[PDB]
């Protein structure tokens, strides 16, 4: 029961941050008393930076253990293969798992905020929603702005990029606010970093509660 | 100061030096192939460069220098030059993407992905001078 | 080869008083695979339908339905399922039964996208339906007073909310010629905690 | 015509028998176990009635007749009768989840979750009659 995933780097430290990185996430079912050892591995043959390895213990007795691998921006954006390699114990032969960026076609995203109004039962508080829509490729990276800084992650919830009716993709974001938030300053910003958002990869939207 | 000197391996033109490399190769991977050489890869900037380019270009295809960093839109050369001299071929630069620039047999400038691999790509470094008499 | 058992639409169940449970299991050589039902109870299960379909990857996706009692299934009764293969080692065995614990009636709002430079004769329909509990939900789209068919829309799967309860966005792309029929798109969510009928329900415009 | 009959492991009162069953089960196996016994679960409709059943009833708690076709709000018996007589305990019927009743060793009501497996119910049925003389 050992299942390994590779993730892309996020928009938002790709193209913004302009400092990107990789995750390999190793899920084990049966913890075994050892190593799991994550090893990296560059197409090119080129050197990897170093990476930073964390081992979790899940309510469920099953170790989590992933490694945070730091890419170049020039190297991830022009074509690069990064690989993983898992030499798990209770395996014979080891995992592998590559990532490169998406070539193919692209779309900038088309955003949408919206604020619920006022539910019997829900005065001090009020739910702002987000639709960010037809973009390709699927890696989009949400955002939420209140007073010119960036609200914690924590905060909202973004769904899963989903396939449109079309050939673009689509992600809703929800926010709930405080009454001393919108009392304080009534503009709330979806911010969304896309590959094709024109221009500098951000499309921004702002929402009031009550305008 | 006359500038034609090259090192080994190494075929001049005017101020510069060029290897005209072999293999199947990705753009980035022709990229690394360049900087292993002490070079880069060929950054075309007169119709005279590219006349000589056409000669020694593989019929199969080149890669050559150009490219965007995305926060861009636009082509720049990997040596940080900006596009003054342009051998496009018809329907080019596309956007069936919305890339990486490639040499026809031609000499003529094609879009590809990124991740397309040639059997050639281009260097280029600039070429070392002799001291006045 | 995974199985999972699905639990009625709240939909089936409190409006249409015909629920039913699916088993779905998803692998392949002689696929003389049984699908058994059995009640905790005891008692005897009504007669389900089989279908088996080969998919666009080479795998076998094989489903059972089950109608189960509209009385039977809210008073706590647990239905199983039992799948044995000749290729399976040991039986997979799945169980239902109607989540025992707090309600809150959904909180519905329907939303519409205003006018994208290069998309005049169409435009985005979404809705936000929030805080309730269980996460049971089924998530209908309206036009002229007729339910538009499952397909023209897409619900998210119920997270759970900053607080006890779960929410779901549901997105319903529209054409110019069904806005100026009728400028009037209705959003229903059918929930087991809803007041009065299992019901609540929000209209929306584009352009009101 | 008298009503007083009884079969075998079955208590009367009034015009009913009533049978104390044991083991633990969930409400809706409480009620298929008493269709079984073919009788219902327990129904009770006066004070006089209600003051028999805690003489007999469980101290753990047992499983009545009581619950809501959640498409009510409204709580009724399994015989589809309505509640006239009413024995509930302080602060009952809840709206604590917002169910299933039981009745405790008081011989009071409170509601329950329809999952939760209690030791005991009480089933019912119309009592037989003994012809005149």
């Amino acid at each position: 029961g050992v299942s390994a995933y590779l993730s892309r780097p996020s928009p938002f430290d790709l193209f913004i941050r302009k400092s990107p990185t990789i995750t390999c996430l190793v899920v084990d079912l049966a913890p075994s008393k050892g190593t799991v050892q994550l090893t990296w591995s560059r197409a090119s043959g080129k050197p990897v930076q170093h990476s930073t390895r964390k081992e979790e213990k899940q309510r469920n007795g099953t170790l989590t253990v992933t490694s945070t691998l730091p890419v170049g921006t020039r190297d991830w954006i022009e074509g690069e293969t990064y690989q993983c390699r898992v030499t798990h114990p209770h395996l014979p032969r080891a995992l592998m798992r590559s990532t490169t960026k998406t070539s193919g076609p692209r779309a900038a995203p088309e955003v949408y905020a919206f604020a619920t109004p006022e539910w019997p039962g829900s005065r001090d508080k009020r739910t702002l929603a987000c639709l960010i829509q037809n973009f390709m490729p699927e890696d989009i990276s949400v955002q939420w702005l209140h007073n010119e800084v960036q609200l914690p992650d924590a905060r909202h919830s973004t769904t899963q990029p989903r396939k449109t009716k079309g050939s673009g993709f689509f992600v809703f974001s929800r926010l709930e606010v405080t009454r001393a938030e919108w009392e304080q300053k009534d503009e709330f910003i979806c911010r969304a970093v896309h590959e094709a958002a024109s221009p500098s990869q951000t499309v921004q939207r702002a929402v009031s509660v009550n305008p | 100061f006359v500038c034609n000197t090259c090192p080994e391996k190494w075929i001049n033109f005017q101020r510069k030096c060029y290897y005209f490399g072999k293999g199947t190769k990705q753009w980035v991977h022709a990229r690394y192939a360049c900087d292993d050489m002490e070079g880069q890869l060929v950054s075309i900037h007169s119709p005279e460069e590219q006349d000589f380019l056409t000669k020694h270009a593989s019929h199969t295809g080149s890669w050559i220098g150009l490219r965007n960093l995305d926060l861009k839109g636009e082509f720049i050369w990997v040596d940080g030059s900006h596009v003054d001299y342009s051998n496009w071929a018809p329907g080019e630069p596309t956007s069936r993407s919305q890339d990486c620039v490639m040499m026809r047999g031609s000499g003529r400038w094609n879009d590809a992905f990124c991740d397309r691999k040639l059997g050639a790509w281009v260097c280029d470094r600039l070429a070392t001078c002799t001291p006045p008499a």
